[PDB]
RNA sequence: AAACUUUCAACAACGGAUCUCUUGGUUCUGGCAUCGAUGAAGAACGCAGCGAAAUGCGAUAAGUAAUGUGAAUUGCAGAAUUCCGUGAAUCAUCGAAUCUUUGAACGCACAUUGCGCCCGCCGGUAUUCCGGCGGGCAUGCCUGUUCGAGCGUCAU
RNA sequence: GUGAGCCCGGGUCGAACGGCCUCUAGUGCAGAUCUUGGUGGUAGUAGCAAAUACUUCAAUGAGAACUUGAAGGACCGAAGUGGGGAAAGGUUCCAUGUGAACAGCGGUUGGACAUGGGUUAGUCGAUCCUAAGCCAUAGGGAAGUUCCGUUUCAAAGGGGCAC
RNA sequence: GAGACCGAUAGCGCACAAGUAGAGUGAUCGAAAGAUGAAAAGCACUUUGAAAAGAGGGUUAAAUAGCACGUGAAAUUGUUG
RNA sequence: GGGCGAGGCUCCUUCUGAGUUCCCUGGAACGGGACGCCACAGAGGGUGAGAGCCCCGUAUAGUUGGAAGCCAAGCCUGUGU
């Protein structure tokens, strides 16, 4: 599905001293806040070069 | 107040000189219908409510 | 007892049918005061009060909708519960009669120019 | 607080009403997955949101 | 090979279909075989299974156990066979389920309803050989 | 309870003057005495007529309200209509 | 004092419970919620939010008529009883 | 020379329903057949010659016979499109062959 | 069939004991990397905390 | 020498990878046209003998009628079914109904289970008082009806 | 076998899998302050030190500094560590019972867990009134969602009498 | 109705009471989580413990499958050599 | 201009072939071996392990019962205001 990967909201939250500047999801209160996305080397990502 | 009296007289010949009400915590609402002097609640609940 | 089958309700009247309900409401009512003073095989009998109850309200509820379809059969306007529901762009549709309408001259071309039926030789 | 309005005191009372753990039959039927109730609620742990 | 489009041989969905079928699917799914006699007596090959039913179960490990079936659990597709039991740690007796396709009907519970059944699976069958022949 | 108003009950609710029953029953005079000569509408005589009309005189014609009511359902009414 | 101290002084409500959709989206002074748009008769949505949309679409609720139309236009949308049945 | 400066994924039309649209015309084709029966599956059409330079060598099918055509075959215009011949009343008859 | 069903319901909490929670109702998720914590730089203006 | 640290091995831990499975996704194809003032979609509150949820349902509330099938349901309890039958079932179908408070939402309002108006019926001593029940009362516009207004144009 | 690897033995295990020739790809990891999950050394370490303070006997109990009764010693010191309320919370209130988890120790105790119970009004509030202010109507804008307007350039209604 | 697609960190965010639990005043954000066994046959009875449990002794084809449950890798740990 | 209409089509319904034969392994044959049978059916699924013949279904013509439409070979009649 052309929207797998994509149906999040994240950012990246910068260069800085602790950890790197892959999006981020937003908000708080669940396991999925503060975690990687949108990234093929990402769980629950988009895949690198989606079929078509 | 005035249907809880009306249907303790259709249904049990029931004669009240007040009712006070109040809402539960649960959400069902409790009544307390006192007598007539010359009627026993304690009769009536003896045959017609069998609460013994 | 407590189990009232439609069987015999079909053939009763209206006050037969009220006076049967008063009963089976009373009883319910009794029931439930046993049923919160002490615990038995009676809450099966109150279950059948209450399916009888149903039953009996349906009952009744047939037969003073087909009195009033009888009443209403030859009438122009009807009560809205009593109209057909289909759908609201069913009811709005245009009628078979008056989809079918033509003009005079359509008619006389039809009349006079229908489409034949025909074959080719090879 | 002890003035509320009776919506706000219908609300709690479901709250009230679901607010209890699963009963035990529920854990002996056949083919259960329901090991207790995932959605409780205590009053000092998550708000309703009223 | 199936050939009608209404067919489907998706094995995802027919596992969907056999065990979530409702109770009186599972009923027709419950069928068992007749024995030999009551074969040659009715012209009839299969029959759900009923409770009151007297079976011989055939496959499994109480093989050549004749009896009543009392229960038809199902709920978990299976049937319970009168003294084809075990003991529980206690001692107590709990029935032993059996899968209606592992035993054979030896003596079938009639009544007009399951005399009807029979009648029309017979006239069926025969119809179909008369057709076919 | 909420506190009631004065002169919302009683021969306040019991009593109409004739002007307040032809305005009710929006009919002409003489149509007015015609159906209550004919429906035997009587005139009544409250016990203290300023609790029913603060204008009302000892000439003020009084009805009772549910004789007005119930003259509101006489077929004649539509007759009259059809004929004006 | 922007932070801790500061926070100790939310015991007011911008928001109280909608009649329309039941979330706690009623602004207490503008009388307008901020999910469904009430009083306003549209129901709010937006297309640049397809998870929104997809929270209230037709089918997450219970559908209490909507469900049994397609039965009935499988069958034709007919009435009466079948014939001989038992009934009035 | 490529032109897939647009969001052109959003516009992109596969062709995976191609024999199944082929079986659709054929079973649309042999309802409407049965439908007409005895008639012809169409109408009788004229000869016309394609205009331009390029393309006036050669003759086709037009879309109806003119209303001359009809009167000197003896074929009314009411009577004609009943029985499987197609007017067209915009062509005219420039020439006679 | 009591005492299965206790049993039943005591093993049922194995989980969220282990976890540590106080009931079935204490289902509290923290930040374990909050972004106030793991995000921005020291700056020689003002700071975010002392 | 032991202990300690490290290395190698066996067993036991920790943890949940690997393998096998899949009532689920994903994509393609084929068929169909059917929401709502006759009150929709959505929301709230309730309903089971023993349920919090999911599911189903609406005070006829895990359901009624009708049709079909033909002996279950099942976790416990309690009852079955005249089994030669107006008939079990958390069954299937579904044409008859029920369908709380709401919501385009419609007497006026609603952060209130607030305040009304009209017409009937019933009950309590009741011509006056009190209470219950039933049916109604939104807006824009169309067609018609009836009641009107204005030296606006006239006739008499 | 130079090698990436291949094959066999032993143990464990429980339902599928492999060789050869072609075809096909989401096909080969040590790094990306990666991604998710899990686990170490640090380390039985840093601490667990504001709010003056605890002690004796008996009972309960498997077990008592932080349970209870009695006996003492102290503190708040009426701008209280007291007696009641508004906001906010929503059953935390009361009784009985209790394994684990939680109460950074301990726990027989608990705002924890389990089962029940508890909130009674013509006179107290709401309900009524208007305040700052907000929204319909008439009417005028605006492609439109809608904007202004709240007394207006509105036929915006009450009463009485009548042979 | 199908596939030279994916096989529980993959495939839809969701194979499960998933747009749920949870978070935010709000607009909105949004998870984790499948597998005992053919059949519960889910351990009678004895014994030690306050209990949790332990040991015998059964059940099973197998408990080297004990509702921490198919298989049970590595990091890391204990004992033994 | 009217009215019949044989017949056909569409949709729900009843019904359909053949091993649980003998030996071995196994907790359980649905495994191995032998002897058969059905097949317009050897698609798929279930059943205590790989089942055409144990069960549901699968193929094919048809065959019970029912409702509403549509098409249609032909056949009766009025005749020109
Ligand atoms: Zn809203």
């Amino acid at each position: 599905s052309e929207k797998a990967g994509h149906q999040t909201s994240a950012e990246s939250w910068g260069t800085g001293r602790a950890v790197a500047r892959i999006p981020r999801v937003s908000g708080g209160g669940t396991h999925r806040a503060g975690q990687g996305a949108f990234g093929n080397m990402c769980r629950s990502g988009r895949m690198f070069a989606p079929t078509k | 107040k005035a249907q809880i009296k009306q249907a303790l007289k259709k249904l049990y010949d029931i004669d009240t000189v007040k009712i006070n009400t109040l809402i539960r915590p649960d959400g069902t609402k409790k009544a307390f219908a006192r007598l007539t002097p010359d009627v026993d609640a304690l009769d009536i609940a003896a045959t017609k409510l069998g609460l013994v | 007892n407590g189990k009232v089958k439609a069987g015999q309700l079909w053939s009763k009247n209206k006050e037969e049918l009220t006076k049967i309900l008063g009963e089976l409401k009373t009883e319910l009512s009794q029931l439930r005061i046993q049923k919160i003073s002490s615990s038995g095989a009676k809450l099966n009998k109150i279950h059948d009060l209450r399916k009888s109850i149903a039953r009996v309200l349906t009952v009744i509820n047939a037969k003073q909708r087909a009195q009033l379809r009888l009443f209403y059969k030859n009438k122009k306007y009807l009560p809205l519960d009593l109209r057909p529901k289909l759908t609201r762009a069913l009811r709005r549709r245009l009628s078979k009669e008056d989809a079918s309408r033509v003009l005079e001259k359509t008619k006389k071309r039809l009349t006079h120019f229908p489409q034949r039926k025909y074959a080719v030789k090879a | 607080p002890s003035h509320k309005t009776f919506r706000i005191k219908q609300k709690l009372a479901k709250a009230q009403k679901q607010n209890r753990p699963i009963p035990q039959w529920i854990r002996l039927r056949t083919g259960n997955t329901i090991r207790y109730n995932a959605k409780r609620r205590h009053w000092r742990k998550t708000r309703l949101g009223l | 090979m199936k050939v009608r489009p209404t067919v489907s041989s998706s094995r995802r969905k027919a596992r969907k279909a056999h065990f979530s079928a409702p109770s009186s699917v599972r009923r027709v799914i419950m069928s068992a075989p007749l024995s030999k006699e009551l074969r040659e007596k009715y012209n009839v090959r299969s029959i759900p299974i009923r409770k009151g039913d007297e079976v011989q179960i055939v496959r499994g490990a109480h093989k050549d156990k004749e009896g009543k079936v009392t229960s038809v659990y199902r709920l978990k597709y299976v049937i319970h066979v009168e003294r084809v039991t075990r003991e529980k740690a206690t001692g107590q007796t709990v029935p032993i389920g059996i899968h209606p396709s592992n035993v054979v009907i030896t003596k079938l519970h009639l009544d007009k309803d399951r005399e009807n059944i029979l009648a029309r699976i017979k006239a069926g069958r025969e119809q179909v050989a008369k057709a076919k022949g | 309870g909420k506190a009631k108003k004065k002169g919302k009950s009683g021969a306040a609710r019991n009593y109409m003057t004739r002007t307040q029953a032809v305005k009710k029953l929006q009919l002409s005079l003489p149509d007015f005495r015609k159906l209550c000569i004919w429906k035997g509408i009587y005139p009544r005589e409250p016990r203290d007529r300023r609790k029913v009309n603060k204008s009302a005189t000892a000439s003020t014609t009084f009805y009772y309200t549910k004789d007005i009511q119930y003259l509101l359902h006489e077929p004649l009414l539509q007759k009259f209509r059809e004929q004006k | 004092t922007k932070g801790t101290s500061s926070f100790g002084k939310r015991h007011n409500k911008t928001h109280g419970l909608c009649r329309r959709c039941g979330r706690r989206s009623l602004h207490n002074q503008k009388k307008v919620c901020a999910s469904c748009g009430y009083p306003a008769a549209k129901t709010r949505k937006y297309n640049w939010s397809e998870k929104a949309k997809r929270r209230k679409v037709t089918g997450t609720g219970r559908m209490r008529y909507l469900s049994t139309v397609p039965r009935r236009f499988k069958n034709g949308f007919r009435t009466g009883v079948p014939k001989g049945a038992r009934g009035p | 020379n490529n032109h897939f400066r647009k969001h052109w994924q959003r516009r992109v039309r596969c062709h995976f329903d191609q024999p199944g649209k082929k079986v659709t015309r054929r079973l649309a084709r042999r309802a409407k057949a049965a439908a007409l029966a005895p008639r012809p599956v169409d109408k009788l059409r004229p000869i016309v010659r394609c205009p331009t330079v390029k393309y006036n060598r050669r003759t086709r099918l037009g879309r109806g016979f003119t209303l001359e055509e009809l009167k000197a075959a003896g074929i009314p215009r009411l009577l004609a499109p009943t029985i499987g011949i197609a007017v067209d009343h915009r062509r005219k008859n420039l020439s006679e062959e | 069939l009591r005492s299965k069903a206790e049993r039943q319901a005591k093993l049922a909490q194995r989980k969220m004991n282990r976890m540590a929670r106080q009931g079935e109702a204490d289902r509290h998720i923290h930040a374990s990397m909050p972004k106030h914590l793991f995000s921005g730089k020291r700056t020689i203006g003002k700071t975010d905390r002392r």
